[PDB]
């Protein structure tokens, strides 16, 4: 019965990543005044299923590995934890219900970046190795903000429990006492998950996506799978951390289909922000984290920690 | 325990994937192609290490909503305002000294 | 027009909400028709090991009331 | 990150172009030059109509010098619709590209009203231009023409004021005013580093001394003081084009030298003269006087010239052809020292670069 | 409200083709399904319409026939299965069909 | 004549810096580029549907070649070799001898396809109206030499296509 | 019998998923960069089509030559063309890429880019327009449709 | 102070909003009225058990009974 629940969660979770490209394409066609798909299916809807049919029976590439291990363990990494993120969020209910799943969640968001540093040691070029570690540290540059935003707002819910995080909302969403926190917030996961304007492996500034290089890589479907994971779950956990829904706790698909509805919104936000904006180049994103958004962190987080004390609103840690 | 059942049940589902996208696409018989250090940068390994001191400063600030609640405030709020204030001091240190340089 | 893009965002959205209504009906079937007990703290399964005990089928959502005493 | 030193190599484009021309004639030799700056195409066959026309010692009528105003203006947005947005599309903002290749696909709809191909139309020709505007051509230029500020408008919107496109443009590639007349640059690689110089105005060329426009004027030298000075000439170019259609004068279209220009295909089926003058235009060609010329034109890139020799053939002897992208991209390699990787991409985007006519 | 009028024309494109059958077939092979005046058929069965409520561009299409020549064009249409007498009108080369 | 693209210099009041430090600290033109991508999300998008829909061209349009003939059937061409004189890709090649009754027509007329350019450059040097470049742009093919077109494919395009062709020639000829 | 079902359903499928996902590579060399560009803008829209623009050229399906090749470029080519995972496909779009065009007698242009590789559909055009491009698009899709891959797997 | 000021909030305002939420952080919890009530309310939250006293017979302010009037309260807590 319980295996019944880890398979409804995972396999909605591949279904909607799935779809979630006809999405992109769509919402991205839509605003570039053209169409998205539309031919391959009745309004596209046969567009995810012939690509994914197409990336699977498409052969593996050129070239050869430098470690086969790391090779094969870096999309294992990397699924496994786009999968284990889902667990602890509160929909209303999690699927594993923790004491600690905001601090899960940035442990194991943390353990992300070895599938990009297993990707660049695997592939033979050492261009490809010196974009990764570019990617390596622009991800790892982010989730210093990340920590002391999260651990900012988790001052008003009391604990590192997500499931609190409702409870905490029920009067208000926390966007309006924490909304510069929430915008901070919003970039710095746009640009962990090396989305537009953030993208630049998958762009330009970068040494090595240069057009007739070298590096053998992986299956692109099935990083490419874990990244759109990656991007609806820090969506959902955006949502249930900012904007927390109303829950009825005898009838709780309120509450799923209220998170959901806010949850499309803000990944279609992350399509209308790709669709929007140039590239930063890389040293004026970490310009944007080390000079503008860790001082502005590092001050709300002073004031998130002195604030309770001085309005005598200190939350309960049960 | 339903938490182990959960990893190993994403784990078993990932590496599936990965089996399934390695040995899928081997079914048809494709024509065999038979035709045809790394420089150091300092400021990618201090941006490294930058992140790493900054992260055990977050790893003393990570019990904070726990620390709101005790009995003895003023002294909480002191420390609590000091690790955060060495947390700034130490980027300052990093700002004025050239260190977020180029990749700033 | 731009209501092309619903049926995919329908379909993902749907897909969004299998997940938790499916773990809050699973929960109300595995426990009595109620909210799965939650457990942070060690007295909370204290609680919850002393209903499994009392209520006779090591069940813990077996709520046993007034009729069982004397 | 720094770029120490940055060596374009040329040459994967190159065709041979000015050796071919020497064994065709004039009017064989003018397809050569639409496909030199092929988002440029008209300019260029209004600078080789201009120097065979002054070795020629003929001029075309008024009409035609209207309508190769007007086209050269439309090519212009061409030209720069293509630089700014795909200056936009490398450095990493997609979506106005999409937003204005549908103003550039009406105006490729012009050109096919008004020759039969969209790019490479041929039309333009010395001695004018091939044929007259097709009735209802002009009403459909104006409303493009009403319309098209408002593209502009919202282009800037996406771009202009948007912090993370001026952070891409606003320290990069900075040319001195004296390093820019030294490396040979022209166009707006000149007119951002403050030069005020503009071939339509100083050496004007044909109606644009009756034409009245604005010159925009840089004044950082930078990515983005270029960016801006193409956004303006789309203005100005949007201006000219309403003065072009309200000023447009009856009349031929071509010069009415049958010697030169071939006569109508009502008169060539029947005068006798006529249908000689329309066999050896078309079989031989007309004789070009024996000399050499450097006639240049400010194309939408900066100066377009064509050194142009002739023998007193029908054929030319020698045509070099001057283009704007091979001084710029030689000047490439100054332009990008002290920058980065990602910096060498937005100064390809500022040099408005298309290597057909870099290579020829 | 003027969301009801959207949803009216939504079903009479439907029962414009002529009911649920006709608009999945229209929807399946066009991937379009709005209605226009019937300007005329040719001699294989490709019929052309006409919206000039639509921009320029759209106001003018065929629906290919499913049979032309021997080979089945049910879903395999072709740009070039238009005969010359309609490739003016339907290229906007002309007013006149 | 000449105006200055980027010569402003900013108000210093405290009314102006607090208006560029809530642009800085409020991200204003950025909601600014997101509401214009917005406003293109709600337009009709510009998309034709190809092939049930069709570009608009104008009748002076050059896509493929055809060989007309009177309204008689006898071919236009009479073997003049203006069109491969004129050629610039020197795609015709013509070859010619007095037929049967004694009049000159052709015996090749090949043009190569792939070396063209389209220009029209033929057409406009007929003195009969015989070689013309019709409106047919859906031809490509699978294979080279399929676009190696002889006497007899450009034949057989001026019969197919001759009913547009007339049309359109009716429609353009005053202006040539 | 049965099998030949079954492999003739099967060559549907992937046939189907393979056209339907066309991934091009552009080797824009010349003007024919300038009208697939417009083949991708919003009027004629390749991406409505499955077909998506700017595709990786690691990852793509076919390699669509829009361009005159000179011989500085086309062991470039070759290059890009052999670093295609098959089933790879090549449209020649243009007269300089179908058969040297009108640089086909200059000493440094290679005539027609099926000196070098192998080309599935030839488009004609100087350039051919952006419709003339996505019917030659839709005439790939077509050859894609009619492929007998498992079957002709079946019977050998 | 006033051109410094100005002069610094168009140049680097991220980093004077910065400077002015980290002084407000510092200088406010000792300007607060409400402060006090932080403290009062939890020392007020019983974690462990109020383990009772041996009535040795000389404890007037320690009731035998939680609802007795004598005792800490928290009608301060309710009202606020
Ligand atoms: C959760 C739902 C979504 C939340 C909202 C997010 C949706 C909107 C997204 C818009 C698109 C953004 C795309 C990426 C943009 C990245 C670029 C960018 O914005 O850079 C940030 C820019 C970076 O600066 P910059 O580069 O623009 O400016 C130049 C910077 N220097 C001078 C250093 C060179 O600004 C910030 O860092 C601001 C961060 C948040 C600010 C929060 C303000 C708090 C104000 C408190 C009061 C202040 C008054 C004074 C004190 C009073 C005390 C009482
Ligand atoms: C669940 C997520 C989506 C997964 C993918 C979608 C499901 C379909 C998976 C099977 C796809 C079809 C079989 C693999 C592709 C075969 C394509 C091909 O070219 O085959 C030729 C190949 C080889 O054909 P060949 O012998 O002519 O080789 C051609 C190459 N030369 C001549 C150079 C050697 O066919 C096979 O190997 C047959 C494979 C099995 C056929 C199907 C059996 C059932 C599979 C289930
Ligand atoms: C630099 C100094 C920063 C700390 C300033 C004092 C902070 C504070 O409240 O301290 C009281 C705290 C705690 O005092 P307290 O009043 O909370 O003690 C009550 C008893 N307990 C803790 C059981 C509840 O520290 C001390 O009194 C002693 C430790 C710090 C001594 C001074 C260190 C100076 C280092 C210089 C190098
Ligand atoms: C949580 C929600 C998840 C939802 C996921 C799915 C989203 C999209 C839903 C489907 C939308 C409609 C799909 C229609 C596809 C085309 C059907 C069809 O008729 O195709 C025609 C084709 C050939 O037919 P033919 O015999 O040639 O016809 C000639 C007529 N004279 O005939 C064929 O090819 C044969 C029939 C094929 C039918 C395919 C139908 C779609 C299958 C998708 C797979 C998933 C199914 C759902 C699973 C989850 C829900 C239970
Ligand atoms: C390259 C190698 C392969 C890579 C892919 C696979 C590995 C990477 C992805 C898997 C990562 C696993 C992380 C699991 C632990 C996370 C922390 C944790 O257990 O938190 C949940 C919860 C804490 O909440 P709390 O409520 O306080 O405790 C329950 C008491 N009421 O605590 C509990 O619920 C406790 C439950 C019992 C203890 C669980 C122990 C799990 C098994 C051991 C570790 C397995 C992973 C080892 C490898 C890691 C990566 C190298
Ligand atoms: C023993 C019997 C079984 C034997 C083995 C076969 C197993 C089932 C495999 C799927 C069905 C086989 C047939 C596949 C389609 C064949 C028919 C076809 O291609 O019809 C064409 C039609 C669209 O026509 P088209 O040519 O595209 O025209 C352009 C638009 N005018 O196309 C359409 O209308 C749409 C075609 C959709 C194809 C089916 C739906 C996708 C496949 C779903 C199942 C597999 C994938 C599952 C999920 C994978 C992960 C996402
Ligand atoms: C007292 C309470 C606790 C205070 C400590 C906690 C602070 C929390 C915030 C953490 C900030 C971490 C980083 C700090 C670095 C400071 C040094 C610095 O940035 O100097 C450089 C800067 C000029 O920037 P530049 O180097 O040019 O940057 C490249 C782009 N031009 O130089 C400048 O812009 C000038 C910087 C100094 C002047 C700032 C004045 C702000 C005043 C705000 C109102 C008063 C607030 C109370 C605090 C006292 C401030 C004097
Ligand atoms: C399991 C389902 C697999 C679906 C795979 C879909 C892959 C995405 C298709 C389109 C696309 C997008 C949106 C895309 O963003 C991208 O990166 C630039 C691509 O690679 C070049 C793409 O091809
Ligand atoms: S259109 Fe031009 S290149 Fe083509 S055959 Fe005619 S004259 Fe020659
Ligand atoms: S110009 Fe006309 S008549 Fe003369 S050879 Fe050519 S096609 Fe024939
Ligand atoms: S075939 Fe012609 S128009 Fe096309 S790229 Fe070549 S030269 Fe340019």
């Amino acid at each position: 019965m319980f295996m019944i629940n880890v398979l409804t969660l995972i396999i909605p979770i591949l279904l909607a990543v799935a779809f979630l490209t006809l999405v992109e394409r769509k919402v991205l066609g839509y605003m570039q005044f053209r169409k998205g798909p539309n031919v391959v299916g009745p309004y596209g809807l046969l567009q995810p299923i012939a690509d994914a049919i197409k990336l699977f029976i498409k052969e593996p590439l050129r070239p050869a590995t430098s470690s086969i291990s790391m090779f094969i363990l870096a999309p294992i990494l990397a699924l496994t934890l786009a999968l284990t993120m889902w667990i602890p969020l509160p929909m209303p209910y999690p699927l594993i219900n923790m004491n600690l799943g905001v601090l899960f969640m940035l442990a194991m968001s943390s353990l992300a970046v070895y599938s990009i540093l297993w990707s660049g040691w695997a592939s033979n070029s050492k261009y490809a190795l010196i974009g990764a570690l570019r990617a390596v540290a622009q991800t790892i540059s982010y989730e210093v903000t990340l920590a002391i935003i999260l651990l900012s707002v988790l001052l008003m819910n009391g604990s590192f429990t997500l499931s609190t995080l409702i409870i905490t909302q029920e009067q208000v969403w926390l966007i309006f006492p924490a909304w510069p926190l929430a915008m901070m917030w919003f970039i710095s996961t746009l640009a962990e998950t090396n989305r537009a304007p953030f993208d630049l492996t998958e762009g330009e500034s970068e040494l090595v996506s240069g057009f007739n290089v070298e590096y053998a890589a992986g299956p692109f479907a099935l990083f490419f799978m874990a990244e759109y994971a990656n991007i609806i779950m820090m969506n959902i956990f955006t949502t249930t951390l900012f904007l927390g829904a109303f829950h009825n706790p005898y009838m709780p698909e309120l509450y799923t289909i209220n998170f959901t509805i806010k949850s499309l919104l803000l990944s279609i936000t992350f399509l209308w922000i790709r669709a929007s904006y140039p590239r930063f180049r890389y040293d004026q994103l970490m310009h944007l984290l080390w000079k503008n958004f860790l001082p502005l962190t590092l001050a709300l987080c002073m004031w998130h920690v002195s604030l309770p004390i001085l309005l005598s609103s200190i939350p309960p840690q049960t | 325990m339903n938490l182990m059942i959960t990893l190993l049940t994403n784990f078993t589902l990932a590496t599936l994937l990965v089996t399934i996208a390695f040995w899928l696409p081997q079914l048809n018989v494709y024509s065999e192609k038979t035709s045809p250090r790394l420089p150091f940068s300092m400021k990618f390994f201090l941006v490294a290490i930058t992140f790493l001191l900054f992260d055990l400063e977050i790893a003393l600030l990570l019990p904070l909503p726990w620390a709101s609640q005790t009995t003895n405030l003023n002294t909480m709020l002191t420390m609590a305002l000091l690790l955060i204030f060495l947390l700034a001091v130490s980027l300052a240190y990093e700002w004025t000294q050239k260190g977020l340089e180029w990749t700033e | 027009m731009w209501f092309e893009v619903l049926p995919g965002i329908a379909v993902m959205g749907v897909c969004l909400f299998i997940p938790g209504m499916a773990t809050a009906r699973i929960h109300r079937f595995s426990n009595g028709g109620r909210e799965k007990r939650v457990a942070h703290y060690s007295y909370q399964w204290y609680l919850m090991e002393r209903d499994r005990r009392v209520s006779g089928v090591n069940r813990y959502y077996v709520s046993k009331g007034l009729e069982n005493i004397d | 990150e720094m770029v120490r030193k940055c060596d374009p190599h040329i040459g994967l484009l190159h065709r041979g172009t000015e050796k071919l021309i020497e064994y065709k004639t004039y009017l064989q030799a003018l397809p050569y030059f639409d496909r030199l700056d092929y988002v440029s195409m008209m300019c260029n066959e209004q600078a080789y109509s201009l120097a065979v026309e002054k070795l020629l010692n003929i001029q075309p009528p008024p009409r035609a010098q209207w309508i190769r105003v007007l086209f050269g203006e439309i090519t212009r947005l061409l030209n720069h619709i293509m630089a700014v947005t795909t200056h936009a599309l490398d450095i990493g903002a997609m979506t106005p590209f999409f937003w204005m290749f549908e103003e550039r696909e009406k105006m490729f709809e012009f050109y096919e009203r008004v020759s039969g191909a969209r790019m490479h139309a041929a039309y333009v020709r010395p001695g004018g231009v091939h044929q007259d505007l097709p009735l209802g051509l002009m009403d459909d230029i104006y409303e493009f023409s009403k319309n098209f500020s408002l593209r502009i408008d919202e282009l800037e919107e996406m771009l202009t004021n948007n912090r993370i496109w001026r952070n891409r443009t606003v320290d990069i590639g900075v040319v001195t005013a004296e390093d820019a007349l030294n490396y040979g640059f022209s166009g707006v690689m000149l007119r951002g580093s403050g030069i005020q110089w503009d071939l339509r105005k100083t050496q004007p060329y044909d109606v644009y001394d009756q034409v009245e426009f604005d010159v925009p004027i840089g004044s950082r030298g930078d990515c983005y003081d270029r960016y801006l000075c193409r956004v303006e000439e789309m203005r100005q170019s949007i201006r000219i084009i309403s003065q072009c259609l309200n000023k447009m004068p009856p009349g031929e279209i071509k010069v009415d030298d049958a010697k030169v220009s071939p006569p109508k295909r009502a008169e060539m089926k029947t005068s006798m003269e006529s249908l000689i003058h329309h066999f050896k235009l078309y079989t031989e060609g007309y004789q070009v006087p024996p000399g050499a010329t450097y006639t240049a034109i400010e194309a939408p890139k900066g100066e377009f010239g064509v050194y142009l020799v002739s023998d007193g053939s029908s054929r030319p002897y020698r045509c070099k052809i001057k283009a704007p992208g091979f001084a710029h991209l030689a000047g490439l390699d100054k332009m990008s020292k002290g920058h980065m990787l990602a910096d060498v991409v937005a100064i390809i985007g500022t040099q408005d670069i298309v290597f057909g006519e870099v290579d020829r | 409200m003027e969301l009801l009028q959207v949803l009216k024309r939504g079903l009479q494109q439907v029962s414009g083709h002529g009911g649920l059958r006709g608009y999945l077939r229209v929807l399946f092979r066009a991937n379009d399904v709005r209605v226009g005046t019937l300007v005329g058929e040719d001699k294989y069965g490709n019929k052309y319409y006409e919206d000039n409520k639509q921009f320029f561009g759209r106001h003018r299409w065929v629906i290919y026939t499913t049979e032309m020549n021997g080979k089945n064009t049910f879903w395999d249409v072709d740009g070039s299965m238009v005969p010359p007498e309609w490739h003016r009108w339907l290229h906007c080369m002309t007013d006149d069909p | 004549t000449y105006k200055y693209v980027n010569l402003r210099e900013p108000s210093m009041d405290m009314k102006s810096v607090t208006d560029r430090a809530a642009q800085t600290l409020l991200w204003t033109e950025l909601i600014r580029g997101l509401g214009m991508t917005l406003s293109y999300l709600f337009r009709e998008p510009a998309t034709i549907n190809y092939p049930f829909e069709k570009g608009p061209l104008s009748p002076r349009f050059r896509g493929e070649h055809a060989l007309r003939r009177y309204p008689s059937g006898e071919e236009r061409c009479i073997a003049c070799k203006l069109c491969e004189a004129v050629c610039p890709a020197q795609a015709i090649t013509i070859e010619a001898e007095p037929r049967a009754d004694g009049s000159r027509r052709t015996t090749r007329y090949d043009i190569d396809m792939t070396k063209c350019i389209y220009c029209g450059f033929c057409q406009e040097a007929c003195p009969v109206d015989a070689i013309v470049e019709g409106p047919n742009f859906e031809f490509s093919t699978e294979t080279h030499e399929e676009l190696l077109y002889n006497k007899e494919k450009l034949l057989n395009n001026g019969d197919k296509w001759e009913a547009e062709i007339a049309a359109n020639i009716q429609a353009d000829y005053l202006y040539r | 019998s049965r099998g030949e079902y079954v492999v003739a359903k099967l060559d549907d499928l992937i046939n189907w998923a393979r056209r339907s996902s066309l991934w091009p590579m552009t080797f824009g060399l010349a003007c024919c960069a300038v009208e697939m560009m417009h083949m991708a803008a919003p009027r004629y829209d390749m991406d409505r089509f499955g077909v998506v623009f700017r595709a990786s050229p690691r990852q793509s399906d076919v390699m669509i030559v829009a361009g005159t090749l000179t011989n500085k470029m086309a062991p470039a080519l070759r290059k890009v063309y052999d670093q295609m995972p098959e089933p790879r496909y090549v449209v020649s779009m243009g007269s300089c890429a179908n058969g040297g065009g009108y640089y086909h007698y200059s000493y440094s242009v290679v005539r027609g880019c099926d000196r070098i590789v192998p080309v599935d559909i030839y488009v004609p055009g100087c350039p051919p327009t952006a419709e003339a491009l996505l019917y030659g698009i839709l005439q790939l899709q077509k050859k894609i449709k009619r492929e007998k891959r498992l079957r002709i797997w079946y019977r050998r | 102070v006033a051109a410094f000021l100005k002069n610094v909030w168009a140049k680097e305002p991220v980093l004077v909003a910065s400077f002015a939420i980290a002084g407000l952080a510092v200088i406010l919890p000792t300007l607060s009225p409400y402060t006090k009530y932080s403290l009062m309310i939890n020392r007020a939250t019983p974690y462990n058990y109020p383990v009772p006293l041996r009535d040795d017979g000389n404890m007037p302010d320690v009731p035998s009974h939680p609802q007795d009037p004598q005792g800490p309260s928290l009608e301060w807590l309710k009202r606020l």
